[PDB]
């Protein structure tokens, strides 16, 4: 439904011949422009944060602080991509720039967003600013290239 | 800390620390004296039963 990798099988082989608008998919993971000196960090995944904006959450401590969907004040990165195996949210600080795509709530290049409380990008403090318009993957799968530079009133 | 998975990309690991403990021990040397009899005066020591005075 909404993981990086589609679970139902595809009928016939694809047709690898154009080159053009080949990569607007909801598995494409990491970013657009990436550079040797990104940090990124795994945490325990809770829920599915893929391709939104994580908050900390903690237990009652028996067990680690882990990440969830989840933005405004309290949020602390963004997950980039996730190893469903292991169940491990790959999450590039607030601290560190990051350029992709990414979920955006069901918008033109100039746009300023901020993440809500669900982890999506939606028109305004200011947290990214759009690239492009919303590109239409699902009826409600609705993803943007934003390039986010942390936190500014 | 806790380990740290290795799953796709990551930068940030746990860290291992080390420490160090420094314990002294102390030598002292002593002495003693004792009286005896001379090599050359032994001869005039030396009894059938001991040698000695």
């Amino acid at each position: 439904a909404l993981m990086k990798n589609p679970q139902q099988d595809s009928g016939l082989l694809s047709n690898s011949i154009d080159f053009r608008d080949q990569n607007l998919i909801f598995s494409n993971s990491g970013g657009v422009c990436t550079s040797s000196k990104d940090k990124i960090e795994n945490y325990p995944a809770k829920g599915y944060p893929y391709k939104r904006g994580v908050k900390l959450s903690f237990g009652d401590g028996t067990t680690e602080l882990e990440v969830e969907a989840g933005g405004g004040d309290d949020l602390y990165g963004v997950c980039s991509d996730i190893d469903e195996f292991s169940g491990m949210a790959t999450v590039i600080p607030i601290t560190n720039n990051f350029t992709g795509y990414l979920t955006l709530k069901k918008v033109n290049p100039g746009d300023k967003l901020n993440f809500n409380q669900h982890g999506e990008l939606e028109k305004v403090s200011v947290n990214a600013i759009a690239l492009s318009k919303a590109h239409k993957l699902t009826e409600d799968l609705f993803i943007v290239l934003a390039s986010v530079f942390g936190n500014r009133a | 800390a806790n380990p740290t998975t290795i799953a796709n990309e990551v930068n940030t690991i746990s860290t291992i620390g080390f420490s160090s403990e420094v314990v002294r021990l102390n030598y002292l040397k002593l002495q003693y004296k004792f009286r005896h009899l001379k090599q050359t005066s032994e001869k005039f020591y030396t009894s059938d039963s001991y040698i000695g005075d």
